[PDB]
């Protein structure tokens, strides 16, 4: 079965750090960054191939000029905020992450939240059309809201946002299908009468995979550093058995991937 | 306040004098603010990229700093850390596994 | 495409 | 058989809270609170009125001087673990637990052991004289203390002076150990989801140990109950609660038994 | 690493205008650094005192206790922050009159 | 009566 998603996320920061935007906004296809607009830069532009085809200009154009837009509201949200929790300078930080999830094509998931500090502040409700107060301050936002625009979001969340996902999943179809075999190595080092067993796995796509120490063919104390992004859209993992020194030979990495007919076997050599 | 949690690693399976990009990652961490270096022998390395800053559904941020770099055998890579959440910065070393 | 902000908070 | 306990537990921390201090150190006679340092009032103080009363001057003067010594160590011990862990900064804690424990005035137990970050670092094997390292950090503390032969002295204190004050505090705090005090026991019920838990709390006993039990039609009733263990009220006296699920409407098929070192008969309570 | 297992308490049978302590208590818990505050209608109670131990297995303990009078028209409550959790726990105090 | 600390770990 055929399942994609479409995620946007947006972050407002009174202090990005030196040298950065306080504003960004990025969006994802199926967790790939395809897209990126910031307050320095002022622009959307491609962070994929494929969307840097098959794009026309006026798609470029018309989400700078909504961008440009929203930074505006967005400048005057995180002021507002600070304004309406009686804040002066300081920390503060607002993110925002909405967007649809469809299977066979069709739409089963449209969503939109936001954060205030690190803490939901409001959630829509596509159901009932109604925005949930998390927190007291998001009261008046509630309110200003649901007395519109909560149709005009819906909208969004079923009609915009679903019929955009499908035109992406056409455009990228070969790029987000594709798949990257791991590059694995066994990596083992003595110490302290612990011998401490390393399975990294290198250069996968997609993202989920399953890497297990085997001690004598039974699935195992095993440590694992979850899966970690590279640079250029593949990941990296990796996982550690404590064993002692000698028995080395009754360990073996297995690597379960979607690139994989069979699961890799890696031994201590 | 959540503190970043920290790993370095190579794109490749390392081996010395072979052309290679090595990473560092951090993750579940707030505020966004962060500094994140990769050093070789103590000296930050040229080159390095940082990706778009990203957060998880948890609402917690991430950053992977990279830089393309061929292996020496003798020195010592690693990464240096400052958050907010910590006073001193955290230095993670890179395992070259060869 | 992303969705245009329609007022403030 | 008599028996007593002195049990003395130091914390160092690098983040103990705001206005809170970094290190403490206390002292338990039968696991009641008996002398506090730290180091922001930078002085043994009295927590029960019979020490106070019975000590002279010497005795906190004395301890004091040893505590702002041994504070001054501890700052360094803190710091060298860091280091030694190759951790800068964050929050970090050293704890150390000693003392003895007799038996109608005869020794029974003699102890010293230290944590670092929550987890076993050192002990002393009194019996061979030597520490045992826990993890392998602690295997240069175990050679430098071994080289320095403060096995010997570290015996001289549990085996001599530890169980020696501890006979003495036993007899200054004698009628305050010994004393009984009778738990005020509350049965309450509250109804919610199709079920009815019932508690029954006991309030304000002393000494320590309590058994507090549920009754259905008579017998005593585990598995379906639920303590929250024995908690202290911090005025020397503790506190227990205990639940069970019943089916609504069945509430007076059970009942509380609370059996207690100051209640010659176990106490029986029903909800009323 | 190990989180706050809290409880609730008055140091009496609580009935409405009789002078009492309230008591919670967190137990099971390290690092040692931990918040716990008394409150009264979602307000922090006056007057509250802070004991400070660990037991046998390493993990601290930390009563709070303050000296009240309940009323039948408030609720009472003890708010825990911890780094082991997201969000600062409240425990409810059941009155049980 | 307390122990009196002697060397550093």
């Amino acid at each position: 079965m055929e399942l994609h998603t479409l995620r946007y996320i947006r972050t407002a920061m009174t202090d990005p750090g030196p040298g950065l935007p306080w504003y960004v906004d990025v969006g994802y296809v199926d967790g790939e960054l395809f897209v990126h607009y910031n307050s320095t830069a002022r622009r959307y532009v491609p962070r994929t191939e494929w969307i840097a085809a098959k794009a026309d200009q006026q798609y470029w154009d018309g989400q700078t000029q909504i961008g440009q837009g929203n930074e505006q509201i967005d400048r005057e949200n995180l002021g507002i905020l600070q304004r309406r929790y009686n804040q002066t300078g300081g920390s503060h930080t607002v993110q925002w992450m909405y967007g649809c999830d469809i299977l066979e094509g069709g739409p089963i998931r449209g969503y939109y939240q936001m954060a205030y500090d690190g803490r939901d502040f409001t959630a829509f409700d596509k159901g009932t059309m109604t925005f949930t107060a998390a927190v007291p301050e998001a009261v008046p936002t509630k309110r200003k809201w649901e007395e519109g625009y909560a149709e005009g979001l819906k909208q969004y969340l079923e009609e915009t946002c679903v019929e955009w996902l499908r035109r992406y999943v056409e455009y990228g179809k070969a790029e987000l299908g594709r798949r990257e075999r791991p590059e694995v190595r066994v990596w083992g080092k003595e110490a302290d009468g612990i011998l401490t067993l390393s399975c990294r796995a290198h250069g996968f796509y997609p993202r989920p995979i399953v890497v297990s120490w085997l001690k004598d063919g039974a699935v195992r104390d095993a440590h694992s550093g979850g899966i970690v992004p590279n640079g250029d859209g593949t990941y990296h993992t990796w996982v550690t058995i404590d064993a002692q020194p000698g028995d080395g030979d009754k360990y073996q990495c297995r690597v379960e991937h979607a690139s994989l007919p069979q699961p890799g076997l890696y031994s201590w050599e | 306040d959540l503190t970043p949690k920290v790993q370095v690693y190579s794109r490749f399976p390392a081996s010395a004098g072979t052309k290679n990009v090595l990473n560092c990652f951090a993750a579940g961490f707030h505020p966004p603010k962060i500094s994140i270096t990769l050093m070789k022998d103590g000296v930050p390395m040229e080159g390095a990229q940082y990706s778009d800053m990203s957060f998880n559904d948890d609402w917690t941020f991430q950053r992977l700093v990279h830089a393309d770099f061929t292996p020496s055998s003798g020195s010592t890579y690693a990464c240096k850390v400052e958050h907010e959440t910590l006073k001193e910065p955290q230095v993670y070393k890179w395992d070259p596994e060869f | 495409w992303i969705i245009r902000n329609w007022e403030t908070v």
